[PDB]
């Protein structure tokens, strides 16, 4: 039962086997998307304002 | 981090609105308004005679 | 019994309930958060074109 609850605990924590996932993968890249279009949304306006 | 984004694209999308509207109002004072006002008429009068 | 005793000492929570409210989060996130944040995508690719 110990290594039954171990291995599920560990392979929900850590999917590709090597890195601890504190964060959902699809919401990291969503993330990362939203960062670069509201930069270029910043770089539009600063050259209006300009 | 979620919040943060979407209260930074606002405020962008705000200021960019707030520009637009004041370049409208330096580019059409009641004077030009009026002139504007005399050019369409006679341009809808000339579109109705042809 | 000093296993079961170490068993019963770190079961809040328990690992069905932990594996449970991790499942329970991660759905929140996909059906929650993730469309949330492609709404705002959009949004700011049409304050591009506004541009």
């Amino acid at each position: 039962k110990l290594d039954s609850h171990l291995k599920e605990l560990r392979d929900f924590m850590y999917p590709e086997g090597n890195t601890l996932m504190l964060t959902t993968p699809e919401l990291s890249g969503e993330f990362h998307q939203l960062g670069s279009q509201l930069e270029k949304l910043n770089h539009i306006t600063v050259e209006i304002l300009g | 981090n979620a919040e943060y984004l979407e209260a930074k694209s606002n405020a962008l999308f705000l200021k960019l609105r707030m520009e637009e509207l004041q370049v409208l109002t330096d580019c059409y004072t009641p004077e030009k308004v009026l002139v504007h006002r005399q050019i369409r008429d006679t341009l809808e009068a000339g579109v109705k005679k042809e | 019994s000093k296993t079961q005793r170490a068993l019963q000492k770190n079961t809040n929570p328990d690992t069905d309930a932990l594996l449970k409210s991790l499942s329970d989060h991660y759905s929140l996130e996909l059906d929650e958060m993730v469309p949330k944040m492609q709404r705002l995508i959009q949004q700011c690719e049409k304050h591009q074109e506004y541009g």
